[PDB]
């Protein structure tokens, strides 16, 4: 479930016989680094670029 | 030589051992 899909799982199991996994792709972007900072009650969130 | 998003080198650690 963390890859197909509810149409796409009956779609595979109503007209196949069997399936195995063959080639794998892994990514990573976007990525951003936030600092917290805590004064009172309330917190604070800023970019931290470097 | 970079921006301020760019990172510069790696951390590598670890050892090799060769034959001498």
């Amino acid at each position: 479930h963390c890859h197909f899909s509810p149409r796409d799982w009956q779609r595979l199991i109503n007209n196949n016989w069997g399936f195995r996994p063959k080639k794998l792709s892994f990514k990573l972007f976007n990525i951003q680094v936030k600092e917290v900072t805590q004064n009172d009650g309330t917190t604070t969130i800023a970019n931290n670029l470097t | 030589a970079d921006g301020v998003g760019n990172s510069s080198g790696n951390w590598h650690c670890d050892s090799q051992w060769l034959g001498d």
